[PDB]
Protein backbone atom coordinates (compact mmCIF):
# COMPACT_ATOMS: atom_id res chain seq x y z
CA UNK A 1 0.00 0.00 0.00
CA UNK A 2 2.87 2.52 0.82
CA UNK A 3 4.35 1.27 -2.48
CA UNK A 4 1.05 1.83 -4.49
CA UNK A 5 0.61 5.81 -2.86
CA UNK A 6 4.25 6.39 -3.87
CA UNK A 7 3.71 5.26 -7.46
CA UNK A 8 0.49 6.93 -7.71
CA UNK A 9 1.89 10.43 -6.37
CA UNK A 10 4.87 9.68 -9.14
CA UNK A 11 2.48 9.56 -11.81
CA UNK A 12 -0.08 11.92 -10.83
CA UNK A 13 3.14 15.05 -10.29
CA UNK A 14 5.58 14.49 -12.92
CA UNK A 15 4.63 15.34 -16.70
CA UNK A 16 7.14 12.76 -18.03
CA UNK A 17 7.99 9.44 -17.11
CA UNK A 18 9.80 6.62 -18.32
CA UNK A 19 6.80 4.51 -20.51
CA UNK A 20 5.95 8.08 -21.86
CA UNK A 21 9.62 8.77 -22.49
CA UNK A 22 10.24 5.38 -24.34
CA UNK A 23 6.47 5.85 -26.60
CA UNK A 24 8.13 9.26 -27.68
CA UNK A 25 11.74 7.71 -28.22
CA UNK A 26 10.86 4.96 -31.05
CA UNK A 27 8.15 13.14 -33.92
CA UNK A 28 10.40 15.37 -31.44
CA UNK A 29 12.60 17.91 -33.08
CA UNK A 30 16.07 17.13 -33.40
CA UNK A 31 18.94 19.63 -31.76
CA UNK A 32 22.01 18.64 -33.49
CA UNK A 33 23.95 22.33 -34.60
CA UNK A 34 23.39 25.58 -34.46
CA UNK A 35 20.83 25.91 -37.34
CA UNK A 36 18.42 23.41 -35.83
CA UNK A 37 19.57 25.07 -32.12
CA UNK A 38 17.56 28.39 -33.66
CA UNK A 39 14.68 26.92 -35.37
CA UNK A 40 13.78 25.04 -32.14
CA UNK A 41 14.04 27.91 -30.01
CA UNK A 42 12.03 30.06 -32.57
CA UNK A 43 9.33 26.96 -32.47
CA UNK A 44 9.38 26.21 -28.80
CA UNK A 45 10.67 28.29 -26.72
CA UNK A 46 9.73 32.10 -28.99
CA UNK A 47 10.50 34.38 -25.74
CA UNK A 48 14.02 34.34 -26.26
CA UNK A 49 20.53 37.54 -28.40
CA UNK A 50 22.67 36.22 -25.92
CA UNK A 51 25.34 33.33 -26.53
CA UNK A 52 24.09 30.32 -27.60
CA UNK A 53 25.61 28.64 -24.52
CA UNK A 54 24.01 30.97 -22.30
CA UNK A 55 20.50 30.54 -24.29
CA UNK A 56 20.66 26.75 -23.89
CA UNK A 57 21.87 27.61 -19.77
CA UNK A 58 18.40 29.70 -19.34
CA UNK A 59 16.07 26.77 -20.67
CA UNK A 60 17.91 24.15 -19.10
CA UNK A 61 17.60 26.28 -15.40
CA UNK A 62 14.09 26.87 -16.36
CA UNK A 63 13.30 23.78 -16.90
CA UNK A 64 14.93 22.58 -13.10
CA UNK A 65 12.81 25.03 -11.60
CA UNK A 66 9.91 23.41 -13.08
CA UNK A 67 11.01 19.54 -11.96
CA UNK A 68 11.72 21.42 -8.23
CA UNK A 69 8.01 22.15 -7.98
CA UNK A 70 6.77 18.25 -9.30
CA UNK A 71 9.33 16.58 -6.57
CA UNK A 72 7.77 19.47 -3.77
CA UNK A 73 4.56 17.91 -4.38
CA UNK A 74 5.39 14.41 -5.09
CA UNK A 75 7.53 14.86 -1.63
CA UNK A 76 4.32 16.51 -0.08
CA UNK A 77 2.33 13.55 -1.21
CA UNK A 78 5.17 10.75 0.27
CA UNK A 79 3.39 9.22 3.68
CA UNK A 80 4.56 11.03 6.76
CA UNK A 81 6.96 13.49 4.69
CA UNK A 82 4.01 16.52 5.87
CA UNK A 83 4.54 15.52 9.45
CA UNK A 84 8.34 16.22 9.48
CA UNK A 85 9.33 19.68 10.95
CA UNK A 86 8.87 22.15 7.94
CA UNK A 87 12.50 23.20 8.25
CA UNK A 88 13.48 19.79 7.51
CA UNK A 89 11.14 19.21 4.78
CA UNK A 90 13.29 22.23 3.44
CA UNK A 91 16.32 20.81 4.35
CA UNK A 92 15.16 16.84 2.39
CA UNK A 93 13.72 18.90 -0.91
CA UNK A 94 17.36 21.08 -0.78
CA UNK A 95 19.57 18.56 -0.54
CA UNK A 96 17.06 15.88 -2.47
CA UNK A 97 16.09 17.74 -5.51
CA UNK A 98 19.02 17.46 -7.60
CA UNK A 99 19.81 13.92 -6.82
CA UNK A 100 16.26 13.30 -8.27
CA UNK A 101 16.58 15.01 -11.13
CA UNK A 102 19.31 13.38 -12.06
CA UNK A 103 17.82 9.97 -11.87
CA UNK A 104 15.05 11.11 -13.81
CA UNK A 105 16.66 12.68 -16.39
CA UNK A 106 17.91 9.50 -16.92
CA UNK A 107 14.65 8.02 -18.29
CA UNK A 108 14.71 10.69 -20.91
CA UNK A 109 18.02 9.96 -22.24
CA UNK A 110 19.62 7.33 -24.85
CA UNK A 111 23.03 6.73 -25.98
CA UNK A 112 22.54 9.19 -28.48
CA UNK A 113 20.38 12.66 -26.97
CA UNK A 114 17.89 13.44 -24.71
CA UNK A 115 14.41 14.34 -24.65
CA UNK A 116 13.91 17.89 -23.98
CA UNK A 117 10.77 20.49 -23.62
CA UNK A 118 8.05 18.51 -22.06
CA UNK A 119 9.11 15.78 -24.93
CA UNK A 120 8.91 17.86 -28.13
CA UNK A 121 12.41 18.00 -28.54
CA UNK A 122 15.65 15.95 -28.51
CA UNK A 123 18.66 17.32 -28.05
CA UNK A 124 22.00 14.84 -29.32
CA UNK A 125 24.84 14.39 -27.18
CA UNK A 126 27.22 15.21 -29.94
CA UNK A 127 25.84 18.53 -30.12
CA UNK A 128 26.36 19.18 -26.29
CA UNK A 129 29.65 18.35 -26.37
CA UNK A 130 30.29 20.81 -29.27
CA UNK A 131 29.63 23.58 -27.18
CA UNK A 132 32.43 26.24 -25.80
CA UNK A 133 33.72 25.38 -22.69
CA UNK A 134 32.65 25.25 -19.90
CA UNK A 135 29.21 24.15 -20.95
CA UNK A 136 30.08 21.42 -22.51
CA UNK A 137 31.37 19.91 -19.83
CA UNK A 138 28.02 19.76 -17.96
CA UNK A 139 25.46 16.78 -19.44
CA UNK A 140 28.26 14.15 -20.12
CA UNK A 141 28.93 13.20 -16.51
CA UNK A 142 24.96 12.94 -16.65
CA UNK A 143 25.33 10.73 -19.84
CA UNK A 144 27.62 8.03 -18.30
CA UNK A 145 25.15 8.01 -15.13
CA UNK A 146 22.12 7.38 -17.35
CA UNK A 147 24.13 4.87 -19.39
CA UNK A 148 24.55 2.50 -16.42
CA UNK A 149 21.46 3.47 -14.60
CA UNK A 150 19.11 2.58 -17.47
CA UNK A 151 21.19 -0.62 -17.95
CA UNK A 152 19.21 -1.68 -14.81
CA UNK A 153 15.61 -1.84 -17.24
CA UNK A 154 14.12 -0.23 -14.21
CA UNK A 155 10.40 0.91 -14.71
CA UNK A 156 8.19 3.84 -13.37
CA UNK A 157 7.07 1.60 -10.28
CA UNK A 158 10.69 0.77 -9.70
CA UNK A 159 11.68 4.74 -9.91
CA UNK A 160 8.74 6.31 -8.13
CA UNK A 161 10.09 4.41 -4.72
CA UNK A 162 13.75 5.32 -5.43
CA UNK A 163 12.99 8.55 -5.68
CA UNK A 164 11.36 8.88 -2.57
CA UNK A 165 14.27 6.98 -1.01
CA UNK A 166 16.27 9.57 -2.18
CA UNK A 167 14.05 12.16 -0.76
CA UNK A 168 13.67 10.84 2.97
CA UNK A 169 17.28 10.55 3.46
CA UNK A 170 18.40 11.16 7.05
CA UNK A 171 22.26 12.38 7.00
CA UNK A 172 21.52 15.37 5.15
CA UNK A 173 23.49 18.08 6.72
CA UNK A 174 21.27 20.44 9.39
CA UNK A 175 18.18 18.33 9.79
CA UNK A 176 16.60 18.79 13.32
CA UNK A 177 14.61 15.63 13.55
CA UNK A 178 16.81 13.03 12.43
CA UNK A 179 15.69 10.21 14.36
CA UNK A 180 12.25 10.49 12.75
CA UNK A 181 13.09 10.71 9.06
CA UNK A 182 15.74 7.90 9.47
CA UNK A 183 12.60 5.83 10.29
CA UNK A 184 10.72 6.90 7.85
CA UNK A 185 13.36 6.48 5.21
CA UNK A 186 13.66 2.68 6.87
CA UNK A 187 10.25 1.73 5.75
CA UNK A 188 10.64 3.24 2.19
CA UNK A 189 13.61 1.45 1.55
CA UNK A 190 11.95 -1.68 3.17
CA UNK A 191 9.04 -1.27 0.40
CA UNK A 192 11.67 -0.68 -1.93
CA UNK A 193 13.59 -4.01 -1.59
CA UNK A 194 10.62 -5.84 -1.46
CA UNK A 195 9.41 -4.27 -4.84
CA UNK A 196 12.61 -5.14 -6.35
CA UNK A 197 12.43 -8.65 -5.08
CA UNK A 198 9.24 -9.01 -6.59
CA UNK A 199 9.34 -6.98 -9.72
CA UNK A 200 12.81 -8.24 -10.75
CA UNK A 201 13.19 -11.68 -10.02
CA UNK A 202 15.72 -12.36 -12.25
CA UNK A 203 18.65 -9.39 -10.32
CA UNK A 204 19.82 -10.87 -6.93
CA UNK A 205 21.71 -7.87 -6.53
CA UNK A 206 19.35 -4.55 -8.03
CA UNK A 207 19.30 -3.07 -4.56
CA UNK A 208 22.45 -2.73 -3.36
CA UNK A 209 23.65 -2.10 -6.92
CA UNK A 210 20.55 0.48 -6.22
CA UNK A 211 21.73 1.63 -3.20
CA UNK A 212 25.00 2.29 -4.85
CA UNK A 213 23.39 4.43 -7.24
CA UNK A 214 22.23 6.66 -4.81
CA UNK A 215 25.75 7.13 -3.47
CA UNK A 216 27.04 8.06 -6.96
CA UNK A 217 24.41 10.40 -7.30
CA UNK A 218 25.15 12.38 -4.44
CA UNK A 219 28.82 12.85 -5.37
CA UNK A 220 27.19 13.20 -9.00
CA UNK A 221 25.81 15.87 -7.75
CA UNK A 222 28.27 17.58 -5.48
CA UNK A 223 30.51 17.72 -8.52
CA UNK A 224 27.81 19.82 -10.60
CA UNK A 225 27.70 22.49 -7.93
CA UNK A 226 30.85 23.02 -8.78
CA UNK A 227 30.16 23.80 -12.14
CA UNK A 228 27.00 25.56 -10.77
CA UNK A 229 30.12 28.21 -9.04
CA UNK A 230 32.60 28.32 -11.83
CA UNK A 231 29.44 29.22 -14.09
CA UNK A 232 28.44 31.95 -12.20
CA UNK A 233 31.30 33.80 -11.45
CA UNK A 234 33.14 33.63 -14.89
CA UNK A 235 30.04 33.64 -17.17
CA UNK A 236 29.30 37.22 -17.39
CA UNK A 237 25.51 36.52 -18.76
CA UNK A 238 25.23 33.69 -17.03
CA UNK A 239 22.30 34.87 -14.04
CA UNK A 240 21.54 32.07 -11.47
CA UNK A 241 17.30 31.76 -10.84
CA UNK A 242 16.81 32.71 -7.30
CA UNK A 243 15.29 29.64 -6.24
CA UNK A 244 18.29 27.75 -7.54
CA UNK A 245 20.77 29.88 -6.24
CA UNK A 246 18.71 28.81 -2.61
CA UNK A 247 19.27 25.38 -3.35
CA UNK A 248 22.72 25.99 -3.80
CA UNK A 249 23.82 27.95 -1.53
CA UNK A 250 25.43 26.46 1.23
CA UNK A 251 24.98 22.94 -0.45
CA UNK A 252 28.39 21.39 -0.37
CA UNK B 1 11.02 33.17 4.42
CA UNK B 2 12.61 31.32 1.64
CA UNK B 3 11.41 30.08 -1.93
CA UNK B 4 11.48 26.58 -0.47
CA UNK B 5 9.50 26.91 2.41
CA UNK B 6 6.85 29.00 -0.06
CA UNK B 7 6.65 25.56 -2.28
CA UNK B 8 5.77 23.67 0.74
CA UNK B 9 3.14 25.73 1.63
CA UNK B 10 0.33 24.78 -0.92
C1 LIG C 1 25.88 24.26 -14.47
C2 LIG C 1 24.77 25.31 -14.32
C3 LIG C 1 23.32 24.78 -14.23
C4 LIG C 1 22.34 25.94 -14.15
C5 LIG C 1 22.20 26.50 -12.74
C6 LIG C 1 22.97 23.90 -15.43
N1 LIG C 1 23.53 24.00 -16.61
N2 LIG C 1 23.03 23.12 -17.45
C7 LIG C 1 23.44 23.04 -18.83
C8 LIG C 1 23.71 24.26 -19.44
C9 LIG C 1 24.10 24.32 -20.76
C10 LIG C 1 24.21 23.15 -21.48
F1 LIG C 1 24.60 23.20 -22.79
C11 LIG C 1 23.91 21.93 -20.88
C12 LIG C 1 23.52 21.88 -19.56
C13 LIG C 1 22.09 22.40 -16.83
N3 LIG C 1 21.34 21.39 -17.30
C14 LIG C 1 20.46 20.80 -16.51
C15 LIG C 1 19.61 19.68 -17.08
C16 LIG C 1 18.53 20.25 -17.98
O1 LIG C 1 18.22 19.12 -18.75
C17 LIG C 1 17.14 19.31 -19.59
C18 LIG C 1 17.62 20.12 -20.78
N4 LIG C 1 16.79 20.94 -21.48
C19 LIG C 1 17.48 21.49 -22.45
C20 LIG C 1 16.91 22.44 -23.47
C21 LIG C 1 17.71 22.86 -24.53
C22 LIG C 1 17.17 23.72 -25.47
C23 LIG C 1 15.85 24.12 -25.34
C24 LIG C 1 15.05 23.70 -24.30
C25 LIG C 1 15.58 22.84 -23.36
O2 LIG C 1 18.71 21.07 -22.42
C26 LIG C 1 18.86 20.23 -21.44
C27 LIG C 1 20.20 19.56 -21.13
C28 LIG C 1 20.29 21.17 -15.18
C29 LIG C 1 21.08 22.21 -14.65
C30 LIG C 1 20.82 22.65 -13.21
O3 LIG C 1 21.72 22.81 -12.36
O4 LIG C 1 19.62 22.93 -12.93
C31 LIG C 1 22.00 22.84 -15.50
Amino acid sequence: SLAKRIYEAYLKNFNMNKVKARVILSPPFVIHDMETLCMAEKTLVAKLNKEAEVRIFHCCQCTSVETVTELTEFAKAIPGFANLDLNDQVTLLKYGVYEAIFAMLSSVMNKDGMLVAYGNGFITREFLKSLRKPFCDIMEPKFDFAMKFNALELDDSDISLFVAAIICCGDRPGLLNVGHIEKMQEGIVHVLRLHLQSNHPDDIFLFPKLLQKMADLRQLVTEHAQLVQIIKKTESDAALHPLLQEIYRDMY
Amino acid sequence: PSLLKKLLLA
